[PDB]
């Protein structure tokens, strides 16, 4: 936690001192999302290096680690810029300029790396349901709780907190918060 | 006039002219006393230019101080609420009262920026900080103004201390608004 | 009066009330005389500083005007004369699309007898012209295209009891924003309409009739507000408009 | 000895004395187009008088021809000329029909009613321009005071001397005057260096004013290293004294950095991968011979012992590994000796600006010459690719603006492009044996291919010619013959011609070094074009280039192989 | 800027032809009306002139078709093509508005 409070303030120092000419182009894409209730960022990994390095190598070798960051660095930024709070947690959306990287190159080498590569859509699936924000009761004291996830790849508490049984636990559906998934086809 | 509307509206480069047609405070670097060709102004007092004298304090109108510092003959002092501590008081003023406008003058936002554009070295800050400050109190201004659009009527609205641009960028949405409420509350009489 | 930096300033603020007035508004028949002859007078006085400096030159070629204290006061007159005449030339332009606007309500009004506005006080004699001479072409562009195939019980342009009007006023109640200057000079216990609040600077009162209210203008304070309402202000320059 | 190093100084008094004023333009700058140190040197002298509020026109010309036509239309009320690039080798006042006693309007000397000012670094001087004008003034830098000490006594000794003594004098003094001729052409000075000389006398030195000095010297690499080798040390020296302070404590979004860092005789490093920088480059292709498929295979087995990843290597220079790219110095200095590519070690100078990225001077040459090369019943299909060569100069000169960056981005395209397709024409080339080996010089004639129509161009002739040239000069075969290079042009059924001088290997010793190979090519094509009646114009700046029609190519050179003088 | 429109020199925006001839009567008298207009009590003043405040003493123009050398007051303007002038901005207001020089 000692290291995650500064990666935060590095991200917000970016989003907040970004400058190029005349314009903050980052702080203005906010505004102009939030109005049109778009709950999103795109970052241009070019403006990134050009920042700062460290900061880039960072995310570069842990993704799955690094990305919440950011991306609750976002969210505490728009309600600074927004607000004197129904606002999610933001998305971001990256944009690469690296070279591409065929299907059939991809091999144990690349895993846990981000990677940029083209090909053709051949089927898309139905959209489905994850939950971000899960309440939950126990079967036998029967207090409330909460439970906070990301979708960067988590199970209900295998414990009781204050006999219950070994992991008694239910969902209350309603008080829930879920997001859309979907699956894609590449080829 | 007519052409590219400007019916009822101005463009902010006659914003930028009313705003250069305001005084500023400079030191000369030339000394013009007479002796023990003259300026002979039409539209502006030339007392001040024909009496200079070098490493001193006087006062011109905004846009020959520009001509001025075109050339080497200038140095234009930047208002004492351009200081990082002056907008700082400003912005706190601004976050404790949510409900009114801070006292700012009427064109801290055009002589912001014609003073960044030509006088960079006269500033004594460093001028990314107070650029900074310029938008952190701009949005919350807009904040402001988003939130006070909701309270639109028929009658009359107030806004104490908007400055000459914000009011120009939100002028023909305002009045068209209220003219067809007008029109409609008019109608059922 | 005898000041050059008052005219400046009458011009400035006629020409700010002229561009956000719904109304066409009267003519500073003494401010703009003085301002023409002024012009006059001082583009004349730069052509004679240039034809006395270029006339010594060639004569025994002689140094040109030293540089120190030559260039930069007469690079002055030549900007801020350019300046004050598009100042001039935006005032007359917008109050000629204007004219334009109103030709027939303005030839209404100087039909009518018992009208105290008259076009000799509202309209500039050259305006005067142009009005003339552009409702004339007008008439005969619609007389030869239109309205000679019709019948003569509908051969007006002018037509007050028709379905639709056709002659357009200007629009009395547009919404304007408005700051209160106050006293145009001072003495503020002069000014009778001056009345004092609680824990305040004195403010105006106006009443709108449509809505039956008393509304207030305190000093300092911008306003969006009805046109007819503030029109005595305007004119007493109690209120400019912004 | 007209305006020597100190003098710059005064003469530039004289403009602001007759040229300044708020009522009319007085100056006229006529500057060479194709070429960058006029460029710059342009742009250092249009701002200089921005600052001090002269009014100025800038028109480029292509010819001779351009100058004399441009020269009659100028009126008596331009009191100053800037002939930037030319004029110093020919007679102006001979070319131009200027008479003395026709241009005194303040009677006394004469003060004259007009001044033109030469700025150009060709040499041989005219000794009538040097020694016998008063209209004509040049910016000499030290030619005169030095090398031209007999000739000046030749010259104004013979112009006052005109029983036996007499005609023996007469002509042993004419043999002094016609040795000082007939010699062939070289480059010793930068235009931008005169010009920042002129700067620092004023006083009126800043960083822009550095950057445009080390573009415009840069520049010079490629034709003429011993220049650059000379003037390297005083740009290094005023780098440092222009640097603003240390313990820089953040990076701000208006910081600007030049800075002195290492870097490598590569190819457009920064904006592709270090395959293709190694692969493009010229060097490296003279030393490994990459047109055939054993120079590739060395490359890649270099490649393989060093280190990296063949993989990594063809990445983007941003996108590459951190750790290959922070030890790049130590796996160049461990391994590039086997190889013979030792030479490419260098230090430079690497410009910044905020959050942005990092460009060396090299880089910002390369764009702005394909910026120049490419961008946007004869007679007029020439005048108009004339005009659309004026046309490119703007747009060259536009990128020198920090504003305009995009453009900058499209001119390192176009110069990717434009070494792409050289490459692929010299292959060809060197595969076919389309070089002859004359007795006196090396013919090459371009008569059929693909993409013949980039080289109307005289500046990609040039990059084709320096590719030959520098692939010649690390060949085994000892030789320092001249070489022609002839290109077709089908819509107008004319040859392009250049001759090309020989170089030394770059890493060779200093014993050889002197005053570089003379060009010889002017004096042989004008005897040439003099005694045949041929059809061929010689109207460029450059003397070497000529354009011959197609019927004349093969007699003309035939004449040439008994010229001479090559 | 005032003028005769079609008879004379015109920007090339308009086709003769669009314009029915009552129309065109009417062009021709409203631009006498201008002309009479602009020789009124405002001689000095130029009623058609520029309609964007005057901001920047010193512009740098470029030439975008050939002409011949041009007299100006107390001096003269070579009108060589692709080539780039520094000059005050009140002399090439008339230029710069029949489209012989670019930018401002
Ligand atoms: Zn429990």
């Amino acid at each position: 936690d000692d290291d995650n409070t500064e990666i935060i303030k590095s991200f917000k120092n970016f989003i907040l001192e970004f400058r190029l000419d005349s314009q903050f182009i980052y702080r203005d894409q906010l505004r102009n999302n939030i109005l049109v209730k778009n709950y999103s960022l795109t970052v241009n990994m070019e403006h990134l290096i050009g920042y700062n390095e460290d900061i880039y190598k960072k995310l570069s070798d842990e993704p799955s680690d690094i990305i919440p960051l950011f991306e609750t660095a976002i969210t505490q930024v728009a309600k600074r810029i927004s607000i004197l709070n129904s606002l999610p947690t933001f998305q971001l959306i990256l944009n690469s300029n690296a070279n591409q990287i065929p299907l059939r190159d991809l091999d144990s080498e690349h895993v846990s790396k981000i990677v940029r590569l083209s090909g053709i859509i051949i089927s898309t699936s139905v959209l489905s349901s994850r939950a971000t924000y899960l309440s939950i009761m126990c079967r036998n004291c029967r207090h409330t709780t909460s439970i906070t996830i990301n979708n960067f790849n988590v199970s209900l508490p295998r414990s009781c907190l204050s006999n219950c049984g070994p992991d008694p636990y239910i969902i209350i559906h309603e008080s829930s918060k879920f997001i859309d998934q979907q699956f894609l086809k590449l080829q | 006039s007519l052409p590219a509307h400007l019916q009822q509206t101005f463009s902010p480069e006659e914003i930028q002219f009313i705003v250069e047609n305001e005084p500023i405070k400079i030191f000369p670097r030339i000394t013009t006393r007479q002796k023990i060709t003259r300026w002979q102004l039409i539209t502006t007092d030339d007392k001040a230019l024909n009496n200079m004298v070098a490493m001193r304090s006087t006062e011109v109108v905004l846009w020959i101080a520009l001509l001025l510092k075109q050339q080497s003959k200038c140095s234009i002092v930047a208002p004492q609420w351009l200081t990082t501590k002056e907008l700082d008081r400003k912005i706190q003023y601004e976050k404790t009262h949510p409900d009114r406008f801070s006292e700012l003058p009427w064109n801290w936002l055009v002589l912001a920026r014609i003073l960044f554009n030509k006088a960079k070295d006269d500033f004594h800050d460093p001028i990314h900080e107070l650029r900074g400050k310029i938008q952190d109190l701009r949005e919350i201004r807009q904040i402001k103004v988003l939130k006070g659009l909701k309270y639109l009527n028929e009658s009359h609205l107030q806004l104490d201390n908007l400055s000459l641009l914000e009011i120009n960028e939100l002028r023909p949405f305002i009045t068209e608004i209220m003219d067809k409420l007008r029109e409609i509350h008019t109608a059922s009489l | 009066y005898v000041s050059p930096q008052q005219d400046f300033s009458d011009l400035m603020k006629s020409w700010k009330n002229e561009r956000c007035s719904p109304e066409l508004l009267p003519y500073p028949h003494q401010l703009m005389k003085r301002l023409l002859n002024r012009i006059s007078m001082q583009s004349q006085l730069i052509e004679n500083i240039s034809m006395g400096f270029l006339d010594m030159q060639n004569a025994s070629n002689a140094n040109p005007p030293m540089p120190n204290e030559s260039k930069l006061p007469l690079l002055c007159m030549e900007t801020e004369l350019e300046r004050l005449k598009f100042v001039i030339r935006s005032y007359i332009r917008c109050r000629l699309s204007k004219i334009d606007k109103f030709s027939l309500y303005l030839r209404q009004l100087n039909e009518d007898e018992n009208s105290l506005i008259s076009l000799t006080d509202l309209l500039s004699k050259d305006e005067i012209k142009y009005h003339d001479t552009h409702s004339l072409i007008w008439l005969k562009l619609v007389n030869d295209s239109i309205l000679k195939y019709m019948p003569e019980e509908l051969q007006a342009i002018n037509d007050t009891e028709g379905s639709v009007n056709m002659i357009d006023e200007p629009d009395w109640n547009k919404f304007v924003f408005i700051h209160v200057n106050g006293p145009p000079d001072g003495k503020w216990n002069e000014d009778p309409l001056l009345q004092e609040n609680e824990f305040g600077k004195p403010c105006y009162t106006v009443t709108i009739p449509d809505l039956k209210e008393e509304v207030e203008l305190t000093i300092g304070s911008i306003y969006v507000m009805r046109y007819e309402v503030i029109r005595d202000l305007l004119r007493d320059d109690k209120v400019a408009l912004i | 000895m007209y305006y020597g190093i100190s003098q710059f100084s005064e003469a530039y008094n004289k403009i602001l004395r007759n040229s300044s004023s708020h009522s009319s333009c007085q100056l006229v700058i006529f500057v060479s187009c194709l070429n960058i140190d006029a460029l710059c040197a342009t742009k250092m002298l249009s701002l200089l008088f921005k600052k001090q509020l002269v009014q100025s026109q800038i028109v480029p010309i292509f010819g001779y021809s351009e100058l004399r036509r441009h020269y009659s239309q100028l009126d008596d009320n331009i009191n100053s000329l800037l002939l930037v690039g030319f004029g110093g080798v020919i007679d102006l006042e001979a070319f131009l029909e200027i008479d003395p006693q026709e241009y005194v309007i303040d009677t006394d000397e004469q003060s004259f009613r007009r001044d033109i000012y030469v700025l150009d670094a060709h040499r041989p001087w005219n000794l009538d321009n040097i020694f016998g004008s008063q209209i004509i003034q040049c910016f000499d830098d030290g030619t005169v005071d030095d090398t031209l000490g007999e000739q000046k006594e030749a010259y104004y000794k013979l112009l006052e001397l005109d029983r036996k003594q007499r005609k023996k004098q007469i002509h042993e003094y004419e043999g002094v005057l016609e040795e000082y001729y007939s010699q062939g052409t070289t480059v010793v000075n930068s235009i931008s260096a005169q010009i920042y000389s002129l700067l620092s006398a004023i006083g009126e030195t800043n960083l822009s004013n550095l950057w445009l000095n080390i573009l415009g010297t840069t520049s010079l690499d490629i034709a003429y290293a011993q220049v650059y080798n000379r003037l390297y040390p005083l740009l290094q020296d005023e780098v440092k004294r222009l640097t603003p302070s240390s313990r820089n404590s953040v990076k701000t979004p208006d910081t600007l950095t030049l800075n002195i860092q290492p870097d490598y005789y590569l190819f457009l490093l920064r904006h592709s991968s270090l395959y293709d920088s190694f692969y493009y480059s010229n060097y490296v292709n003279a030393k490994l011979s990459l047109w055939n498929e054993n120079g590739k295979k060395r490359l890649h087995k270099m490649f393989a012992r060093m280190g990296i990843p063949l993989s990594t290597a063809q990445e983007t220079w941003l996108y590459m590994d951190h750790s290959i790219k922070r030890e790049l110095g130590i796996i160049f200095d461990k391994n590039l000796d086997r190889y013979g590519l030792q030479d490419i070690i260098r230090d430079g100078f690497v410009r910044t600006l905020g959050y942005r990225g990092s460009i060396s001077a090299s880089e910002f040459v390369e764009a702005l010459t394909a910026l120049l090369e490419v961008g946007n019943n004869s007679a007029q299909k020439l005048t108009n690719l004339r005009k659309r060569w004026v046309s490119n100069f703007w747009l060259s000169w536009d990128a020198l603006d920090d504003r305009k960056v995009e453009l900058l981005n499209r001119g390192i395209q176009l110069a990717q492009d434009l070494q792409r397709a050289i490459f692929n024409t010299g292959v060809a080339i060197l595969e076919k044996k389309l070089i002859k080996h004359l007795r006196i010089y090396r013919l090459c004639v371009l008569q059929d291919g693909p993409d013949l129509d980039l080289y109307r161009n005289p500046l990609t002739l040039l990059r084709l010619g320096n590719w030959l040239i520098e692939c010649c000069a690390e060949s085994e075969d000892k030789q320092l013959l001249p070489m022609v290079l002839a290109s077709i042009d089908e819509n107008t059924d004319t040859y392009l011609v250049a001759g090309l001088t020989p170089r030394y290997p770059r890493g060779l010793d200093t014993i050889h070094t002197k005053k570089p190979i003379l060009n010889n090519f002017s004096m042989a094509f004008q005897q040439i074009t003099a005694e045949t009646d041929a059809k061929v114009r010689i109207d460029n700046f450059e003397s070497s280039i000529i354009e011959i029609r197609r019927e004349d190519l093969s007699p003309f050179l035939e004449k040439l192989t008994l010229s001479g003088l090559l | 800027n005032g003028l005769d429109l079609m008879s004379s020199i015109t920007f090339s925006q308009q086709d003769t032809n669009n314009l029915s001839h009552q129309e065109q009567e009417y062009l021709k008298e409203y631009c006498d009306l201008i002309t009479d207009l602009k020789s009124g009590d405002l001689v000095d003043i130029d009623l058609s002139g520029s309609l964007v405040p005057p901001s920047d003493v010193f512009i740098d123009v470029r030439v975008l078709k050939d002409a011949g050398e041009i007299q100006t007051e107390y001096g003269v303007f070579n009108l060589i093509k692709d080539s780039q002038f520094f000059v005050r901005q009140s002399d090439v207001e008339r230029l710069i508005q029949q489209g012989y020089l670019q930018k401002i």
